[PDB]
């Protein structure tokens, strides 16, 4: 892992590295003379409010003060613009750190007021910050001036703080070796000059985050024993403090880079950390950046542990290997993700953590580098550090290449809305009083909807489990410009604000109906009228009997089909309390094929309720207390029934159904009276079942009826038969008996006829089809009924995964478990992204991951070759490799059907549709018109034939137990019963009301390949016509040719239809 | 580094301190796989009547396993080490660890333990 | 319009069962001792036709391999028995004149149309009938017959 990580971290860096005849002389050209303008700027009079004004009107440019300008009642200081003192070069390129990022970057520019210009309490209220706006109005004119008007400049925000007003020129050519610096996008690109503050004038005891920098009240704001009455404004605190304090921090950084210059990978791979982590400087992504990584690696460097001993992986002799990894593990696990907000504090040198304050100080400056951080974006990170943790923790499978994307930020509930607050009295129900004003940095309705959200989404149970429905949120501004031109003061918009709020949810406690609360009080305690529970309710505050005698406020939601009671919360309580801002979510997946239940749609209980029940009730128990001549040995349930894979998911009644037989492996003891001939051994398997079934029907179950039916799922054994149990409710059951010597008697026939020499590959294709249908689907179900108590998304995930599938037409040569193990990939392995807390997530996530996956190079190994890519390096045999622990082999599922693989099959194919799909959502989005996806093209087709079902109306759906077709009224109750198809004959018309083309296109894929090869809608495995027979689909075989036959010579091992020429 | 306490193990190969060195290093480098492995080494190596050696190497381990390491671990490698060192003394080491690392309340599962197995010979 | 090509199976037969048949190949879609006899009987001084041995057809729908190509235990073309040495000429010396009428000098839609017997609901429904109700007395007769 060590050393695969170095040789990947030089690569990335002679991959992203630089060029030095760019840089030097490209970026110092313009420094260099943008500083002799910037001292050949003239200094004017200390000036007021109304020579600022005036002035300010009839030139060109703009001053840039933030909401609330000082009007002159309130102004009474002097306003001046004197020479610059002062010149260095701050952020990344004093370092020398700065990487090749293909959108931009912004090499940081000081300038420096002089001391003279300040007045010592000009930290109060506002002042300073006018003084600063004027400064840069003057930088800017006169910079227009000396320009000669050849270079463009716009006004921007410095990290998105919208307290900093900025300036960012930008240029138009490119000539050799001149002033224009447009082709370097990266270190050229932006200039982006800075207005701050000398050292250590301001008191920073007093600009600590605590106190409260902005006096509006007078009266009562004493007497409270010191300072909670004036309310602390920590992001005005904290700003001021940095703008005064940009240097000493670069020196500090320079001092670490020459103690240890492994700092410059170091950050090279947190800057691609972060760049791909989607976060910024930015207040709107949280405010952490570069300058934040770079000083948290400074303090760990010295320092970071309880007991101040330096942090043991990354004393300054070692390399940026085990630099990142220790950055990851501490910002998971000591204090600096989420920590940092709810339990514990850092120090700068000698550094240290405390168990104490929500701040990243740093004490001789009095500053919090966590100032743009909220807990949203805290729990983030830590859910981001403990992936990159595991990741980097991992020993067998390269994690070089997998980079985190934030698909709990950008989930599938993308929940828009329009919130106009015009006017802000009447349009929010808090009220941005001139408190609120002081309090948020101009992001109090982002912090007011993501306190309304966590407390309005979080549930608290009986034990003290603080559990919720949520670990993830954040707001992300949409339309929001931190760039704005140079003839208005701020940024305006007029299209309003959209709040999108991305939740990675909690599939334990998701769709459970109840909200839990506090114990219901004698007295009303603070919790109970607080403002998240019966206050912030309303109308949903009632009282509800527990199972555990104790009685709390609660209450009760409703679970039902196309949306989820999340969207329910967040609708309601968004229209209670921010205000009545509308909510839609259209991304329409739930629409699945809808079980014929009560209460549709039933939840995680109806699968459990038909298959398992009626297992243990009455079969199971039965079959192991008969009496026969060989005692059985194992009942085990092997099908998506059971294991929650099934399209499906069952009820009582479906004979007519695909999947409603449930395949179970029977077997007896160990006897060795069986013969050594297959067709004896099937036959004594089938006398055994006969005396099996004789018993079940005379025994008092007797409402069961059996029969006793053939099978050609395999080759070459004609021999095989079963007993379906026909259950009283309704149950389907296929019984097959397994054993030792046939699988031993079959290697023997895969073993003999070596003289004809071309058996083989039909002999292995025998044995490997016989060794799936009897060993392996044990193990496989599981493995994955293990995993579904910890995973709850699988079985909607697989329904939606095989209904699309099932919509282009490929699951007739698609194994269903093929599928399945493609999706445990998505599932199991889910880096680089977070759990699929949402089917639909993980339909997406199957989707994206089959369009960037290629079937050449890269083999599937999932946590549930060198042999084979040699002799087949064109792959017609075989396109997938799907290995696990339980198959080490990975041709199992893959190349035992017989798939045809050149370039113009269903696997071409259905790379080919996986590719469009991400090319469809990639360009339009996700609205109404996704439905693209499920409707097929039928294209590529060199024959196309219509089918048509001899059925009546509703017809087959209805008996399918699906709801689709409103000409049957009553499919969202229950007027659909199965006992009166429990039959009276087993002949017809028992199997009439069955589909004919399912079994039509059995035999249609049971004789010619060799001529030609096609795929329909029938023999989709596991799957019947239902929803590709309504207007979701369509009843179509489409027939291709195979390249392998234009023209040949006349043969007999020929077998095709061609004509003579 | 790695290769200079190799050339330093070669030429003393019982020396405890040094294993603990080593590995010491590897926890510094968080490798605390290769660390198990450089453990074993020294239980493999070191050898057969350096016994207090034996215990350094054991007692370092059972650090390992309370600091960084889960019950399942620790609670194996209490069974081998009571099983290849003296009982009582491997327990009240892991009881002066328990100490030491504030986990009081397993701590005194461990002393019943040992006042229950040993408390018939031992008064200390 | 269908082709089929008619060799003479006679000079590779040393087994007694294969005795004057007829190597078919490209048999029609479902091709059976019924539209065997048909043909035979349309085809005019022709003998008498008896049975197909051999007949898994390996075309008119799609998949890897046939039914019965591989002995378990231990090529679409058909074995067609007719009656005797003077049925086999008969039928020789008619399918050769048909081939001839493939240019015939009135016109060459003197060919037989091959009239298909195509799956109907219940007629084809019978292979759900034997996937999983077929009938349990000789079912047990036959099971009890072997393992006796």
């Amino acid at each position: 892992r060590a050393r695969a990580f170095v040789l990947e971290t030089e690569e990335m860096l002679d991959s992203v590295d630089l060029d030095y005849s760019e840089a030097f002389d490209g970026a110092d050209a313009l420094l260099h003379r943008l500083k002799g303008s910037i001292e050949t700027i003239p200094a004017h009079d200390a000036q007021p409010l109304l020579d600022a004004a005036a002035k300010l009107e009839k030139k060109h440019k703009l001053k840039v003060p933030f909401p609330s300008p000082p009007p002159p009642q309130n102004s009474n200081y002097k306003v001046s613009f004197a020479t610059p003192a002062q010149f260095n070069v701050v952020g990344s390129y004093v370092a020398k750190t700065m990487v090749r990022t293909q959108s931009a970057h912004g090499i940081d520019m000081i300038v420096v007021l002089p001391e003279s210009i300040l007045q010592e309490k000009d930290y109060l209220d506002l002042r300073y910050f006018y003084k600063r706006a004027y400064y840069l109005a003057v930088v800017a004119a006169h910079l227009q001036k000396d320009l000669k008007g050849e270079a463009t400049l716009s006004y921007e925000y410095h990290n998105g703080n919208s307290l900093l007003p900025v300036l960012s020129v930008k240029p138009n050519g490119e000539k050799d070796e001149d002033e224009k610096k447009k082709k370097k996008g990266v270190l050229d690109y932006r200039i982006r000059i800075i207005p701050c503050a000398p050292e250590s004038f301001f008191p920073r005891q007093k600009l600590h985050l605590g106190a409260g920098l902005v006096r509006k009240h007078k009266e009562g704001e004493q007497q409270a024993n010191g300072q909670p009455a004036t309310p602390a404004t920590p992001f005005y605190n904290s700003t001021l403090v940095a703008e005064s304090s940009y240097l000493q921090y670069l020196k500090l950084l320079r001092q670490t880079e020459k103690k240890c210059a492994a700092f410059r990978n170091a950050c090279i791979l947190g800057r691609i950390w972060l760049q791909q982590r989607g976060f910024g400087s930015d207040v709107s992504k949280g405010g952490f950046g570069y300058f934040e990584w770079a000083v948290l690696l400074a303090l760990l460097l010295q320092g970071g542990p309880a007991d101040t001993k330096g942090a043991a992986p990354l004393s300054p002799s070692l390399s940026s290997t085990q630099l990142f990894k220790a950055l990851i593990q501490f910002l998971s696990v000591t204090n600096f993700a989420e920590k940092p907000c709810v339990l514990g504090q850092a120090k700068p040198d000698l550094a240290g953590f405390i168990e104490n304050g929500p701040i990243l100080w740093d004490s001789a400056r009095q500053l919090n580098i966590a100032f743009k951080m909220g807990p949203w974006s805290a729990d983030l990170l830590h859910q981001h550090a403990r992936w990159t943790r595991k990741l980097l923790a991992d020993g067998a499978v390269d994690q070089f290449q997998p980079t985190f994307i934030l698909k709990a930020d950008l989930p599938t509930h993308t929940y828009d809305l329009v919130a106009r607050m015009d006017p802000e009295k009447v349009s929010e129900a808090a009220p941005d009083k001139v408190a609120h004003e002081a309090r948020g940095r101009h992001w109090q309705v982002g912090h007011k909807v993501y306190r309304i959200l966590r407390r309005a989404l979080s549930d608290k149970n009986m034990e003290g489990g603080e559990r919720a429905r949520l670990i993830h949120l954040k707001v992300s501004p949409g339309f929001s410009s931190s760039s704005w031109s140079l003839n208005e003061k701020p940024q305006p918009q007029k299209a309003g604000t959209p709040i999108e709020i991305g939740v990675l949810f909690d599939p334990l406690n998701m769709a459970r109906t109840v909200d839990r609360g506090p114990s219901a009080g004698p007295s009303a305690e603070e919790k109970e009228t607080c403002e998240k529970f019966r206050r912030f309710w309303g109308e949903k505050s009632e009282l509800r009997r527990f199972g555990g005698d104790t009685i709390r406020e609660t209450l009760v939601w409703s679970a039902q089909t196309p949306f989820d009671l999340c969207e329910e919360i967040m609708r309601y309580i968004l229209g209670l309390h921010l205000r009545v801002g509308q909510l839609q979510d259209d991304i329409v997946f739930y629409g699945r094929s809808l079980p014929a239940l009560l209460s549709i749609k039933p939840s995680d209980t109806a699968l459990f309720n038909v298959a398992r029940k009626t297992f243990t009730s009455f079969e199971r128990d039965l079959r192991d207390l008969e009496d026969l001549p060989l005692r059985i040995r194992h009942v085990n349930p092997i099908c998506p029934e059971l294991r929650h894979s099934s399209l499906k998911t069952p009820s009582f009644g479906p004979s007519k159904s695909g999947p409603r037989p449930m395949e179970v492996v029977i077997s007896f003891e160990a006897s060795g009276k069986w013969p050594e001939s297959l067709i004896a051994i099937q036959r004594t398997k089938i006398a055994f079942l006969l005396m099996i079934g004789r018993l079940l029907e005379r025994f008092k179950p007797g409402e069961i009826r059996t029969h006793v039916g053939l099978d050609d799922a395999r080759y070459e054994t004609e021999n095989l038969a079963f007993l379906d149990v026909i259950y009283a409710s309704g149950a389907c059951f296929r019984v097959r008996i397994q054993a030792d010597l046939e699988e031993s008697l079959l290697e023997r026939q895969t073993k003999d006829k070596t003289t004809e020499q071309y058996l083989r590959q039909r002999a292995s294709t025998q044995l490997a089809s016989f060794r799936r249908t009897f060993v392996h689907l044990p193990l496989h179900t599981q493995y994955i009924t293990t995993a579904t108590t910890r995973f709850p998304a699988l079985s909607p995930t697989i329904r939606l995964v095989k209904h699309w599938f099932s919509v282009h037409k490929l699951s007739n040569h698609f194994p269903p478990e093929l599928l399945e193990l493609f999706v445990l990939h998505t599932f199991l392995a889910p880096y680089p992204w977070d759990v699929p807390s949402s089917p639909t997530t993980g339909f997406l996530r199957t989707l994206l991951f089959l369009a960037r996956w290629d079937w050449r190079t890269d083999p599937l190994i999932i946590d549930t070759l060198d042999a084979w890519r040699k002799l087949d390096p064109g792959m017609q045999h075989t396109v997938l490799f799907v290995a696990t622990a339980h198959e080490q082999s990975g041709t199992m599922w893959t190349s035992v059907d017989g798939h045809p693989r050149p370039s113009k099959v269903v696997a071409a194919r259905m790379t080919a549709l996986a590719k469009s799909a991400a090319r469809v959502i990639r360009e339009q989005g996700v609205d109404l018109d996704v439905r693209r996806l499920f409707v097929p093209s039928l294209k590529e087709y060199d024959v196309l034939l219509y089918l048509n079902t001899k059925v009546l109306k509703s017809a087959l759906r209805t008996y399918i137990t699906v709801d689709p077709a409103t000409e049957m009224n009553g499919g969202k109750g229950q007027e659909i019963k199965f006992k009166n198809l429990a039959p009276e004959t087993v002949e017809p018309p028992l199997p009439v009301a069955q589909h004919p083309v399912d079994v039509l296109l059995k035999q249609l894929s049971a004789v010619y390949d060799s001529a030609a090869g096609a795929s329909g809608t029938g023999p989709l495995v596991f799957f019947r016509s239902d929803t590709t027979a309504t207007e979701e689909g369509d009843k179509v075989i489409g027939a291709v040719w195979n390249p392998t036959l234009v023209k040949r010579k006349w043969r007999v091992n020929l077998p095709t239809s061609y004509k003579p020429v | 580094t790695a290769s200079d306490f190799e050339r330093l193990l070669l030429g003393q190969p019982d020396s405890s301190e040094l294993w603990i060195a080593y590995m010491a290093s590897q926890m510094q480098v968080n490798d605390l796989s290769s660390a198990r492995q450089i453990a074993e080494r020294a239980l493999k190596t070191i050898n057969i009547r350096e016994e207090t050696e034996k215990l350094n190497v054991w007692i370092a381990y059972l650090n390992l396993e309370v600091a960084y390491g889960t019950d399942e671990t620790v609670q194996e490698v209490f069974k081998r080490a009571c099983t290849y060192n003296d009982d009582r003394e491997v327990h009240e080491r892991l009881a002066s660890i328990y100490i030491q690392s504030g986990k009081y309340k397993e701590a005194e599962d461990l002393f019943e333990k040992i006042v229950k197995k040993y408390g018939s010979e031992a008064p200390h | 319009v269908h082709y089929l090509y008619v060799r003479r199976h006679a000079p590779k037969i040393p087994t007694p069962t294969d005795s004057r048949s007829l190597f078919v190949t490209n048999v029609p879609v479902d091709s059976t001792e019924a539209h065997l006899r048909a043909l035979v009987t349309s085809l005019v001084g022709t003998g008498r036709f008896e049975k197909v041995t051999f007949e898994d057809e390996s075309k008119q729908e799609h998949s890897l391999e046939g039914k019965s190509i591989i002995d378990a235990a231990q090529g679409s073309t058909a074995v067609v028995l007719l009656a005797d040495e003077k049925s086999v000429e008969q039928v020789l010396k008619a399918i050769a004149k048909v081939h001839k009428t493939k240019k015939y000098p009135v016109w060459g839609g003197d060919g037989l149309p091959d009239s298909k017997m195509p799956p109907l609901g219940p007629v084809w429904l019978k292979s759900h009938n034997r996937l999983s109700f077929p009938d349990p007395s000789m079912l047990q007769a036959s099971v009890d017959a072997f393992s006796t």
